[PDB]
């Protein structure tokens, strides 16, 4: 089939700058049958363009395709806050028809470094037999974060999950929750829980951390 | 809208110049990309895409309608659906597809609070855990939507377990924790189940 390659894959930019976005077909596209689309948060994408070149109804003139063969290009000229979402290219030329893995074009900010806090589980979730411990990664940029979760010195591998925010709509910024999942037990057996965040606006790894049982 | 694993997924949607006329189904998994299934001309000639080997059918019929009829059906067949024409494409909307070995249940709402007492001036951060619910909408505001400055609800995440687990946070000028109450306002519709969850830390 033909794979799509879409570039950079994160475009960090201001409004009124102007946005080039990149698709790359493995095999020639003959009838440039290219579609871009568009796709905010919880919502449906959008077509914008069709036949590589064709705007579709609902799109102003800021927004035009081009390219043949295996290269085109989507650009976007003076950008404007509702346009930074995220964008799929698209052939509908040779069977299979295939996507993009897709580009995010966010808003560019100055580098910030998150606020780390850390929460213990709950005696009443720990009468259930659980036990949830959350860290929090408050307003930062860029998105790339690395959470470690340690207890007693133990790296915790494969027990944890993560969510991001969407791009604050005031400050630009991200946040992330991470959950540590344990057994009662298994909690209840060891003292130090810590949290431990790398981001390139930190000089250094901030670790935050709690005993059990104070 | 919901529907058990090896069951069968079935959707119709409505319907010009019929022998140019291609009718294409695609997808998306919560999260992730755009995902093209099938393609069919009005004679009733059929393409589809090969990771779906043959669990896949669609046909158009009569009635102004086709199909997409999807067999032995698992947790990653959920996604939002999509149907579309081409003669040159185009038909939001869409109808999102959930399928799991799960019931519906409300969630346990705990509370988020740090382990030490806060220190003056600083800021602070407090919160609600919503977890085990299923299925995904719920819900969730901070004093019954008074307080909206500073709060982060973030997307649910599916557990092993197949019930969604869903955080909310806020954070607040320490200097108040003790003339401020904070309480998360939590819905899930589906169970009919409305918690209303003080979270108070010391200081």
């Amino acid at each position: 089939e033909i794979v799509m390659t879409q570039s950079p894959g994160t475009l960090s930019l201001s409004p009124g700058e102007r946005a080039t976005l990149s698709c790359r077909a493995s095999q020639s596209v003959p009838r440039n049958y290219i579609g871009w689309f568009q796709q905010k948060p919880g919502q449906a994408p959008r077509l914008l363009i069709y036949g590589a070149s064709s705007r579709a109804a609902g799109f102003p003139d800021r927004f035009s395709g081009s390219g043949s063969g295996t290269d085109f290009t989507l650009t976007i000229t003076r950008l404007e806050p509702e346009d930074f979402a995220m964008y799929y290219c698209h052939q509908y030329d040779r069977l299979p028809y295939t996507f993009g893995q897709g580009t995010k074009l966010e808003i560019k900010r100055t580098v910030a470094a998150p606020s780390v806090f850390i929460f213990p589980p709950s005696d009443e979730q720990l009468k259930s037999g659980t036990a949830s411990v959350v860290c929090l990664l408050n307003n930062f940029y860029p998105r790339e974060a690395k959470v470690q979760w340690k207890v007693d010195n133990a790296l915790q591998s494969g027990n944890s999950q993560e969510s991001v925010t969407e791009q604050d709509s005031k400050d630009s910024t991200y946040s992330l929750s991470s959950t540590l999942t344990l057994s009662k037990a298994d909690y209840e057996k060891h003292k130090v829980y810590a949290c431990e965040v790398t981001h390139q606006g930190l000089r250094s790894p901030v670790t935050k951390s709690f005993n059990r049982g104070e | 809208g919901l529907l058990k694993p090896s069951e069968t997924l079935s959707l119709t949607c409505a319907v010009g110049s019929f022998t140019t006329t291609y009718w294409n189904w695609i997808r998306q998994p919560p999260g992730k990309g755009l995902e093209w299934i099938g393609e069919v001309n009005y004679s009733g000639n059929a393409n589809y895409n090969p990771s779906l080997k043959g669990r896949v059918a669609i046909s158009v019929d009569s009635k102004n309608q086709f199909s997409l009829r999807l067999n032995s059906v698992t947790a990653a067949d959920t996604a939002i659906y999509y149907c579309t024409s081409r003669i040159w494409k185009g038909d939001g909307k869409g109808t999102t597809v959930t399928v799991s070995s799960a019931s519906t249940k409300g969630p346990s709402v705990f509370p988020l609070a740090p382990s030490s007492k806060s220190t003056s001036g600083g800021t602070a951060a407090l919160g609600c855990l919503v977890k085990d619910y299923f299925p995904e909408p719920v819900t969730v505001s901070w004093n019954s939507g008074a307080l909206t400055s500073g709060v982060h609800t973030f997307p649910a995440v599916l557990q092993s377990s197949g019930l969604y687990s869903l955080s909310s946070v806020v954070t607040v000028p320490s200097s108040s924790l003790g003339t401020q109450t904070y309480i998360c306002n939590v819905n899930h519709k589906p169970s009919n189940t409305k918690v209303d969850k003080k979270v108070e830390p010391k200081s």
